């Protein structure tokens, strides 16, 4: 039926493969079977019958019992849908288990693929934890200061300069260019849409990043300044704060006046926000008072 | 159901066989409100009481429903865009609406 080009069977194979599934305790055949599961639905592309079968496809699986070697080239042929027909988080916990990949197969392939994909979901990693944690989790490894990149994770790694994204249009543009590591930057290009989307999504993730970083220190870079510095328009800053006020900038000051913003200067009460900067001032004045002061009198004593 | 907010069973509703016989002029009306509510418009739903005025001007009692509904949906907009704003602009803020200052002042001063 495949090559009949009748894909109307596709429900019946994938409705009697529930059936098939369960019932019985198969640990060969059913890794076989659910093959089937994704098998037509590319020619079929129903998002809800994704949300029918990664849902029971990967409900009790880890690792054991189940080879065919080519296991995790099925791996990779599980979640690559799930980034089609999901966005950007899918990868996440997806691109960070085929670290094994190389463990299992020859490595010089996986440059290009595996430690090409292996920074891709640290960078849509969510903002809150996954990044923070995460990011050790590729850390050290002697084959990631191998790759060019290296340096593009830690420039996405803290504390980030606010930096020209031209610097990084020759990097991407060479990373699409060289054959001798990360070919797939082409795949990454690879839908006449999707990479654009994972293009401005990317450029888009860098340029609020940054942001919450600098909106960490209350420095004042009074963004009418930084709409300059940045080369953009304030009219897209304004977009920019759409994706803020949904990311969160909920305590912030703005202006009807100015432009300029403040991410500080609460009402500040006294007995509660100066009464805690008191506080420890006070008393980390008086403790670290305290000890080296007693300490030196001890240094002293070694002097008669 | 369209007052407890779920215009996908006014999708399903319009969708069965069944009652879509009974589809005419008034149900119109109701996807029009319907899609403006899963829209999330306003001015839009201001078009839905706009063109079909003429089948809700034989609305019932439950136009202050609808009213509510529509002012309900406002009240969403008014704590969307002036919640990051301690200070702005009306027609900078209005501007996203589209619509006057004068009932938008009304209703937030109320």
């Amino acid at each position: 039926k495949e090559q009949n080009g009748d894909v109307k069977e596709a429900a019946s194979i994938l409705q009697e493969l529930q059936v098939e599934t369960y019932g019985s305790m198969e640990k060969k055949e059913r890794v076989e079977f659910i093959l089937e599961q994704m098998r037509l639905c590319l020619a079929v592309k129903d998002y809800i019958r994704t949300q029918i079968i990664s849902k029971k496809i990967n409900t009790k699986f880890f690792q054991e019992e189940n080879t065919e070697k080519l296991k995790l080239k099925y791996y990779n042929l599980m979640i690559q849908l799930d980034q089609h027909e999901g966005s950007y988080l899918s990868i996440c916990k997806h691109y960070r288990a085929i670290y094994d990949t190389p463990c299992i197969q020859a490595e010089s392939e996986k440059w290009q693929q595996a430690l090409k994909s292996v920074v891709l979901y640290v960078i849509l990693a969510p903002f809150d934890n996954e990044q923070s944690d995460l990011v050790h989790r590729i850390s050290g490894d002697k084959k990631l200061e191998e790759i060019p990149k290296y340096k593009d994770l830690l420039k996405l790694f803290t504390t980030m300069e606010l930096m020209r994204w031209s610097t990084l249009v020759e990097d991407y543009g060479m990373e699409l260019r060289k054959g001798s590591l990360e070919s797939p930057a082409t795949d990454v290009f690879g839908s006449t849409e999707e990479g654009e989307k994972r293009w401005k999504d990317l450029k888009n993730r860098v340029v609020e990043h940054n942001i919450r970083i600098m909106a960490k220190y209350y420095t004042r870079i009074t963004m009418k300044r930084m709409a300059q510095l940045l080369d953009l328009s304030v009219d897209e800053s304004e977009a920019f704060l759409s994706n803020l006020v949904v990311n969160k900038t909920i305590f912030a000051k703005v202006d009807r006046l100015a432009g300029i913003i403040n991410f500080q200067r609460p009402k500040d009460p006294n007995n509660l926000l100066n009464d805690w900067s008191q506080k420890l001032n006070s008393l980390m004045s008086l403790v670290n008072k305290t000890t080296h002061l007693i300490a030196k009198e001890e240094m002293i004593h070694n002097l008669q | 159901k369209i007052m407890l907010n779920t215009p996908e069973d006014v999708q399903a509703l319009v969708s069965g066989k069944l009652a879509l016989r009974y589809a005419g002029r008034q149900t119109e009306a109701l996807k029009c409100v319907a899609q403006a509510s899963k829209n999330r418009s306003l001015a839009d739903f201001e078009k839905a009481l706009t063109d079909y005025r003429a089948e809700l001007r034989d609305d019932p009692i439950i136009s202050t429903h609808l009213a509510k509904l529509y002012d309900n949906l406002l009240e969403q907009n008014l704590i969307r865009v002036i919640e990051p704003f301690s200070r702005v602009q009306i027609e900078h803020i209005s501007s996203l609406i589209k619509l006057s200052k004068a009932d938008v002042e009304r209703k937030l001063s109320q």
